[PDB]
Protein backbone atom coordinates (compact mmCIF):
# COMPACT_ATOMS: atom_id res chain seq x y z
CA UNK A 1 0.00 0.00 0.00
CA UNK A 2 2.80 2.76 0.62
CA UNK A 3 3.58 2.00 -3.41
CA UNK A 4 -0.17 2.81 -3.80
CA UNK A 5 -1.51 5.65 -1.67
CA UNK A 6 1.60 8.10 -3.05
CA UNK A 7 -0.62 8.18 -5.93
CA UNK A 8 -3.20 9.80 -4.10
CA UNK A 9 -0.06 12.03 -2.57
CA UNK A 10 -0.04 13.51 -6.21
CA UNK A 11 -3.10 15.83 -5.81
CA UNK A 12 -5.68 13.86 -7.78
CA UNK A 13 -8.26 16.00 -5.31
CA UNK A 14 -11.57 15.01 -6.66
CA UNK A 15 -12.33 16.05 -2.72
CA UNK A 16 -10.31 12.83 -2.19
CA UNK A 17 -7.45 14.77 0.21
CA UNK A 18 -9.93 14.26 2.99
CA UNK A 19 -9.76 10.70 3.15
CA UNK A 20 -5.91 10.82 2.23
CA UNK A 21 -6.32 12.55 5.75
CA UNK A 22 -7.18 9.18 6.97
CA UNK A 23 -3.81 7.90 6.73
CA UNK A 24 -2.76 10.94 9.10
CA UNK A 25 -3.73 8.35 11.79
CA UNK A 26 -0.68 6.43 10.42
CA UNK A 27 1.81 8.94 10.67
CA UNK A 28 0.96 9.41 14.49
CA UNK A 29 3.11 7.08 15.34
CA UNK A 30 7.09 7.46 14.52
CA UNK A 31 7.14 9.84 11.28
CA UNK A 32 10.79 9.66 12.17
CA UNK A 33 11.82 11.47 8.44
CA UNK A 34 12.41 14.89 10.28
CA UNK A 35 14.20 14.42 13.57
CA UNK A 36 16.45 11.99 11.13
CA UNK A 37 17.78 11.25 8.43
CA UNK A 38 14.90 9.46 5.27
CA UNK A 39 16.05 6.08 5.73
CA UNK A 40 15.09 5.73 9.04
CA UNK A 41 12.29 4.35 8.59
CA UNK A 42 11.53 0.41 8.01
CA UNK A 43 9.80 -0.50 5.08
CA UNK A 44 7.12 1.69 4.63
CA UNK A 45 8.54 4.72 3.33
CA UNK A 46 8.28 3.57 -0.30
CA UNK A 47 8.14 8.72 4.65
CA UNK A 48 10.27 9.53 2.31
CA UNK A 49 8.26 9.21 -1.25
CA UNK A 50 5.75 11.31 0.48
CA UNK A 51 7.96 13.76 2.44
CA UNK A 52 9.47 14.09 -1.24
CA UNK A 53 6.33 15.30 -2.70
CA UNK A 54 5.23 16.88 0.20
CA UNK A 55 8.74 19.17 -0.30
CA UNK A 56 8.18 19.59 -4.39
CA UNK A 57 4.73 20.75 -4.60
CA UNK A 58 5.67 24.08 -3.69
CA UNK A 59 7.08 24.35 -7.26
CA UNK A 60 3.89 25.26 -9.38
CA UNK A 61 1.99 27.17 -6.01
CA UNK A 62 5.66 29.56 -6.19
CA UNK A 63 6.26 30.11 -9.85
CA UNK A 64 3.09 31.31 -11.07
CA UNK A 65 -4.50 28.02 -6.94
CA UNK A 66 -7.47 26.32 -4.78
CA UNK A 67 -6.51 23.60 -5.65
CA UNK A 68 -2.86 23.46 -5.35
CA UNK A 69 -3.47 25.52 -2.06
CA UNK A 70 -5.70 22.61 -0.52
CA UNK A 71 -3.44 20.26 -1.61
CA UNK A 72 -0.57 22.18 0.36
CA UNK A 73 -2.74 22.23 3.20
CA UNK A 74 -3.71 18.70 3.64
CA UNK A 75 0.02 17.74 2.43
CA UNK A 76 1.49 19.56 5.86
CA UNK A 77 -0.93 19.21 7.66
CA UNK A 78 -0.35 15.14 7.48
CA UNK A 79 3.12 15.42 7.11
CA UNK A 80 3.27 17.95 10.36
CA UNK A 81 0.64 15.81 12.42
CA UNK A 82 3.34 14.34 14.84
CA UNK A 83 6.43 15.53 14.66
CA UNK A 84 6.10 19.61 14.74
CA UNK A 85 9.50 20.73 13.03
CA UNK A 86 10.66 20.83 9.43
CA UNK A 87 13.39 22.13 7.12
CA UNK A 88 13.97 25.99 7.02
CA UNK A 89 14.70 25.07 3.31
CA UNK A 90 10.85 24.35 2.67
CA UNK A 91 9.64 27.23 4.83
CA UNK A 92 11.79 29.90 2.98
CA UNK A 93 9.81 28.84 -0.53
CA UNK A 94 6.36 28.33 0.80
CA UNK A 95 5.65 31.37 3.04
CA UNK A 96 6.80 33.32 -0.36
CA UNK A 97 3.27 32.14 -1.76
CA UNK A 98 1.28 33.37 1.24
CA UNK A 99 2.28 36.59 0.73
CA UNK A 100 1.58 36.50 -2.82
CA UNK A 101 -1.96 35.08 -2.25
CA UNK A 102 -2.85 37.52 0.46
CA UNK A 103 -2.05 40.38 -1.91
CA UNK A 104 -4.52 38.66 -4.36
CA UNK A 105 -7.14 40.26 -2.74
CA UNK A 106 -8.76 42.84 -4.91
CA UNK A 107 -13.22 31.58 -0.26
CA UNK A 108 -10.83 28.99 0.63
CA UNK A 109 -8.34 31.08 0.81
CA UNK A 110 -9.05 31.78 4.24
CA UNK A 111 -8.68 28.11 5.41
CA UNK A 112 -5.44 27.81 3.68
CA UNK A 113 -4.35 31.16 5.33
CA UNK A 114 -5.91 29.58 8.89
CA UNK A 115 -3.87 26.36 8.25
CA UNK A 116 -0.31 27.59 6.97
CA UNK A 117 -0.64 30.19 10.29
CA UNK A 118 -0.94 27.18 12.45
CA UNK A 119 1.49 24.97 11.18
CA UNK A 120 3.90 27.88 11.17
CA UNK A 121 3.80 29.21 14.41
CA UNK A 122 4.76 25.97 16.28
CA UNK A 123 8.34 26.59 15.52
CA UNK A 124 10.07 30.00 15.21
CA UNK A 125 13.96 28.94 13.36
CA UNK A 126 14.80 31.82 11.41
CA UNK A 127 17.72 34.14 12.90
CA UNK A 128 15.85 37.51 12.74
CA UNK A 129 16.45 37.73 8.82
CA UNK A 130 13.31 36.59 7.07
CA UNK A 131 10.89 36.27 10.73
CA UNK A 132 10.98 40.20 10.36
CA UNK A 133 9.16 40.28 7.23
CA UNK A 134 6.80 37.17 8.68
CA UNK A 135 5.78 39.29 12.15
CA UNK A 136 5.32 42.33 9.26
CA UNK A 137 2.94 40.27 6.85
CA UNK A 138 1.09 39.54 9.55
CA UNK A 139 0.17 42.81 11.38
CA UNK A 140 -0.16 44.13 7.74
CA UNK A 141 -2.17 41.93 6.69
CA UNK A 142 -3.62 39.72 9.22
CA UNK A 143 -4.87 42.41 11.26
CA UNK A 144 -5.19 45.97 8.97
CA UNK A 145 -6.73 44.62 5.75
CA UNK A 146 -7.82 40.99 6.66
CA UNK A 147 -11.44 40.90 4.84
CA UNK A 148 -13.02 38.14 7.00
CA UNK A 149 -13.06 37.41 10.99
CA UNK A 150 -12.33 34.40 11.11
CA UNK A 151 -8.26 34.63 10.25
CA UNK A 152 -8.05 37.76 12.71
CA UNK A 153 -9.76 35.38 15.20
CA UNK A 154 -6.95 32.73 14.39
CA UNK A 155 -4.07 35.27 14.69
CA UNK A 156 -5.76 36.44 17.72
CA UNK A 157 -5.62 32.48 19.30
CA UNK A 158 -2.18 32.25 18.12
CA UNK A 159 -0.52 35.21 19.78
CA UNK A 160 -2.88 34.55 22.80
CA UNK A 161 -0.81 31.16 22.97
CA UNK A 162 1.98 33.00 22.38
CA UNK A 163 1.96 35.06 25.15
CA UNK A 164 0.43 32.12 27.20
CA UNK A 165 3.50 29.75 27.65
CA UNK A 166 5.79 30.61 30.25
CA UNK A 167 8.51 28.06 30.21
CA UNK A 168 11.77 28.04 25.68
CA UNK A 169 10.84 31.71 25.04
CA UNK A 170 10.16 31.52 20.99
CA UNK A 171 8.52 34.62 21.45
CA UNK A 172 10.12 37.94 22.20
CA UNK A 173 9.00 41.27 23.75
CA UNK A 174 9.63 43.81 21.07
CA UNK A 175 7.24 41.60 17.90
CA UNK A 176 5.04 40.93 20.86
CA UNK A 177 4.46 44.19 22.09
CA UNK A 178 4.21 45.26 18.16
CA UNK A 179 1.29 42.73 17.16
CA UNK A 180 -0.62 43.64 20.91
CA UNK A 181 -0.89 47.46 19.73
CA UNK A 182 -1.44 47.03 16.43
CA UNK A 183 -4.19 43.96 17.24
CA UNK A 184 -5.39 47.49 19.94
CA UNK A 185 -5.67 49.94 17.24
CA UNK A 186 -7.47 48.05 14.41
CA UNK A 187 -9.25 44.96 15.68
CA UNK A 188 -11.65 47.03 17.21
CA UNK A 189 -11.76 49.70 14.01
CA UNK A 190 -12.65 47.55 11.16
CA UNK A 191 -14.33 44.69 13.53
CA UNK A 192 -16.88 46.41 15.71
CA UNK A 193 -20.38 44.32 15.51
CA UNK A 194 -18.11 40.73 15.66
CA UNK A 195 -18.39 40.73 19.31
CA UNK A 196 -16.32 36.93 19.73
CA UNK A 197 -12.94 38.32 18.53
CA UNK A 198 -13.01 41.63 20.52
CA UNK A 199 -13.90 39.73 23.83
CA UNK A 200 -11.39 37.01 22.41
CA UNK A 201 -8.70 39.81 22.41
CA UNK A 202 -9.80 41.56 25.69
CA UNK A 203 -9.46 38.28 27.32
CA UNK A 204 -5.95 38.31 25.77
CA UNK A 205 -5.59 41.45 27.49
CA UNK A 206 -6.49 41.04 30.84
CA UNK A 207 -4.32 37.61 31.18
CA UNK A 208 -1.01 39.70 29.91
CA UNK A 209 -2.09 41.87 32.56
CA UNK A 210 -3.26 39.63 35.28
CA UNK A 211 -0.29 36.60 34.71
CA UNK A 212 3.39 37.15 34.20
CA UNK A 213 3.31 40.80 35.86
CA UNK A 214 6.22 40.00 37.69
CA UNK A 215 8.14 39.65 33.66
CA UNK A 216 6.30 42.01 31.46
CA UNK A 217 5.47 45.42 33.31
CA UNK A 218 6.57 47.92 30.17
CA UNK A 219 3.86 46.22 28.05
CA UNK A 220 1.10 47.84 29.93
CA UNK A 221 2.51 51.30 29.19
CA UNK A 222 1.23 51.05 25.02
CA UNK A 223 -1.89 48.84 26.11
CA UNK A 224 -3.61 51.77 28.20
CA UNK A 225 -6.41 52.05 25.34
CA UNK A 226 -6.74 48.34 24.99
CA UNK A 227 -7.52 48.45 28.83
CA UNK A 228 -10.07 51.26 29.04
CA UNK A 229 -11.28 50.06 25.92
CA UNK A 230 -11.79 46.74 27.49
CA UNK A 231 -13.17 48.62 30.75
CA UNK A 232 -16.28 50.35 29.00
CA UNK A 233 -17.21 47.47 26.92
CA UNK A 234 -20.46 47.08 26.57
CA UNK A 235 -19.57 42.85 27.98
CA UNK A 236 -20.81 42.69 31.99
CA UNK A 237 -18.21 39.74 32.02
CA UNK A 238 -15.43 41.48 30.36
CA UNK A 239 -15.80 44.96 32.52
CA UNK A 240 -16.31 42.87 35.51
CA UNK A 241 -12.74 41.16 34.96
CA UNK A 242 -10.79 44.52 34.26
CA UNK A 243 -12.47 46.38 37.44
CA UNK A 244 -11.03 43.62 39.25
CA UNK A 245 -8.04 43.74 38.00
CA UNK A 246 -8.13 47.76 37.95
CA UNK A 247 -9.24 48.33 41.23
CA UNK A 248 -6.20 46.14 43.55
CA UNK A 249 -3.69 48.21 41.43
CA UNK A 250 -4.90 50.88 44.19
CA UNK A 251 -5.17 51.34 47.77
CA UNK A 252 -8.59 51.02 49.18
CA UNK A 253 -8.43 54.23 50.64
CA UNK A 254 -11.12 56.88 49.00
CA UNK A 255 -8.81 59.77 49.25
CA UNK A 256 -5.64 57.72 47.42
CA UNK A 257 -8.72 56.72 44.35
CA UNK A 258 -10.16 60.12 44.28
CA UNK A 259 -6.06 61.91 43.64
CA UNK A 260 -5.63 59.07 41.26
CA UNK A 261 -8.60 59.75 39.54
CA UNK A 262 -7.89 63.27 39.18
CA UNK A 263 -4.54 63.54 38.24
CA UNK A 264 -3.11 60.41 37.66
CA UNK A 265 -5.40 58.69 35.08
CA UNK A 266 -5.57 60.06 31.53
CA UNK A 267 -8.97 59.64 30.27
CA UNK A 268 -7.81 60.88 26.79
CA UNK A 269 -7.62 57.22 25.22
CA UNK A 270 -10.93 56.75 27.03
CA UNK A 271 -12.91 58.30 23.52
CA UNK A 272 -16.19 60.29 23.88
CA UNK A 273 -16.80 58.36 26.78
CA UNK A 274 -18.91 58.99 30.08
CA UNK A 275 -15.95 57.91 32.13
CA UNK A 276 -16.91 59.22 35.31
CA UNK A 277 -19.28 55.53 36.18
CA UNK A 278 -15.50 54.42 36.31
CA UNK A 279 -15.06 57.26 38.37
CA UNK A 280 -17.99 56.20 40.25
CA UNK A 281 -17.31 52.15 39.82
CA UNK A 282 -14.17 52.71 41.83
CA UNK A 283 -15.48 55.61 44.77
CA UNK A 284 -18.38 52.65 45.37
CA UNK A 285 -16.58 49.01 45.09
CA UNK A 286 -13.63 50.67 48.27
CA UNK A 287 -16.98 50.77 50.53
CA UNK B 1 13.01 56.25 31.03
CA UNK B 2 12.59 55.34 34.40
CA UNK B 3 10.31 51.98 35.42
CA UNK B 4 7.36 54.42 34.67
CA UNK B 5 3.82 52.97 33.77
CA UNK B 6 0.50 54.67 32.38
CA UNK B 7 -1.29 51.79 34.68
CA UNK B 8 0.37 51.86 37.91
CA UNK B 9 -0.47 53.70 40.96
CA UNK B 10 2.08 56.23 40.92
CA UNK B 11 -0.10 59.64 42.60
CA UNK B 12 2.57 62.27 42.81
CA UNK B 13 1.48 65.45 43.94
CA UNK B 14 -0.21 64.90 47.93
CA UNK B 15 1.16 67.86 49.21
CA UNK B 16 3.54 69.37 47.08
CA UNK C 1 -25.09 46.41 51.19
CA UNK C 2 -22.43 44.74 49.01
CA UNK C 3 -25.34 43.42 46.96
CA UNK C 4 -27.13 47.25 46.37
CA UNK C 5 -23.83 48.79 45.75
CA UNK C 6 -22.85 46.37 42.87
CA UNK C 7 -26.49 46.49 41.06
CA UNK C 8 -26.86 50.57 41.82
CA UNK C 9 -23.09 50.51 39.36
CA UNK C 10 -24.55 48.23 36.92
CA UNK C 11 -27.83 49.98 36.37
CA UNK C 12 -26.04 53.22 36.16
CA UNK C 13 -23.40 51.68 33.69
CA UNK C 14 -26.38 51.54 31.18
CA UNK C 15 -28.04 54.99 31.57
CA UNK C 16 -25.91 58.03 30.76
CA UNK C 17 -29.02 59.74 32.07
CA UNK C 18 -29.69 59.48 36.29
CA UNK C 19 -26.29 58.42 36.50
CA UNK C 20 -24.97 61.79 35.54
CA UNK C 21 -26.71 62.87 38.55
CA UNK C 22 -25.69 60.49 41.21
CA UNK C 23 -21.79 61.64 40.87
CA UNK C 24 -23.24 65.15 40.91
CA UNK C 25 -25.23 64.30 44.04
CA UNK C 26 -22.29 62.06 45.79
CA UNK C 27 -18.50 63.68 44.73
CA UNK C 28 -19.90 66.94 47.25
CA UNK C 29 -20.99 64.15 50.01
CA UNK C 30 -17.19 62.73 49.61
CA UNK C 31 -16.10 66.26 49.76
CA UNK C 32 -17.91 66.51 53.34
CA UNK C 33 -15.92 64.13 54.97
CA UNK C 34 -12.50 64.91 53.17
CA UNK C 35 -10.82 66.46 55.90
CA UNK C 36 -8.92 70.15 55.04
CA UNK C 37 -5.61 69.06 54.51
CA UNK C 38 -7.38 66.80 51.67
CA UNK C 39 -9.50 69.19 50.39
CA UNK C 40 -6.88 71.49 50.04
CA UNK C 41 -4.93 69.92 48.00
CA UNK C 42 -7.75 68.06 46.13
CA UNK C 43 -8.61 71.83 45.21
CA UNK C 44 -5.64 72.54 44.48
CA UNK C 45 -4.94 69.89 41.87
CA UNK C 46 -8.55 69.94 40.24
CA UNK C 47 -8.16 73.06 38.41
CA UNK C 48 -5.43 71.54 36.63
CA UNK C 49 -7.71 68.38 36.15
CA UNK C 50 -10.42 70.67 34.66
CA UNK C 51 -7.69 72.10 31.98
CA UNK C 52 -6.12 68.24 31.98
CA UNK C 53 -4.88 69.33 28.44
CA UNK C 54 -5.96 66.85 25.74
CA UNK C 55 -8.97 65.53 28.20
CA UNK C 56 -11.27 67.06 25.06
CA UNK C 57 -12.39 64.79 23.12
CA UNK C 58 -15.91 65.29 25.13
CA UNK C 59 -16.04 68.98 23.56
CA UNK C 60 -18.99 67.47 21.39
CA UNK C 61 -20.07 64.51 24.02
CA UNK C 62 -23.81 65.75 24.58
CA UNK C 63 -23.72 65.19 28.67
CA UNK C 64 -19.63 66.25 28.68
CA UNK C 65 -17.35 64.63 31.64
CA UNK C 66 -16.07 68.11 32.50
CA UNK C 67 -19.60 69.38 32.69
CA UNK C 68 -20.63 66.90 35.88
CA UNK C 69 -17.36 67.22 37.03
CA UNK C 70 -17.17 70.70 37.50
CA UNK C 71 -21.37 70.80 38.04
CA UNK C 72 -20.11 68.92 41.12
CA UNK C 73 -17.20 70.50 42.08
CA UNK C 74 -19.92 73.67 42.11
CA UNK C 75 -22.25 71.91 44.26
CA UNK C 76 -19.90 71.19 47.09
CA UNK C 77 -19.73 74.07 50.20
CA UNK C 78 -16.19 75.14 50.58
CA UNK C 79 -15.13 74.94 46.82
CA UNK C 80 -13.81 78.52 46.87
CA UNK C 81 -10.32 77.88 44.69
CA UNK C 82 -11.28 78.69 41.09
CA UNK C 83 -10.08 80.43 38.09
CA UNK C 84 -12.25 82.60 36.22
CA UNK C 85 -10.33 81.88 33.03
CA UNK C 86 -10.85 78.25 32.83
CA UNK C 87 -14.50 79.05 33.92
CA UNK C 88 -15.02 80.65 30.82
CA UNK C 89 -13.25 78.42 28.83
CA UNK C 90 -15.15 75.76 30.08
CA UNK C 91 -18.73 77.69 29.17
CA UNK C 92 -17.62 78.03 25.78
CA UNK C 93 -16.13 74.97 24.83
CA UNK C 94 -18.12 72.76 27.31
CA UNK C 95 -22.27 72.77 27.17
CA UNK C 96 -21.24 74.99 30.48
CA UNK C 97 -22.93 78.34 29.41
CA UNK C 98 -24.81 79.62 32.19
CA UNK C 99 -23.31 77.53 35.16
CA UNK C 100 -19.74 79.53 34.42
CA UNK C 101 -22.37 82.48 33.98
CA UNK C 102 -23.65 81.71 37.38
CA UNK C 103 -20.34 80.95 38.91
CA UNK C 104 -18.57 83.85 37.78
Amino acid sequence: LQRGIAACMTCGNTKVLRAVHSLLSRLMSIFPTEPSTSSVASKYEEECLYAAVGKVIYEGLTNYNPSQLFGTLMILKSACSNNPSYIDRLISVFMRSLQKMVREHLGTSELVMLSLELVKTRLAVMSMEMRKNFIQAILTSLIEKSPDAKILRAVVKIVEEWVKNNSNQTPTLREKSILLVKMMTYIEKRFPEDLELNAQFLDLVNYVYRDETLSGSELTAKLEPAFLSGLRCAQPLIRAKFFEVFDNSMKRRVYERLLYVTCSQNWEAMGNHFWIKQCIELLLAVC
Amino acid sequence: VPPRSLFDRATPGLLK
Amino acid sequence: TGALLSAFVQLCHISTTLAEKTWVQLFPRLWKILSDRQQHALAGEISPFLCSGSHQVQRDCQPSALNCFVEAMSQCVPPIPIRPCVLKYLGKTHNLWFRSTLML
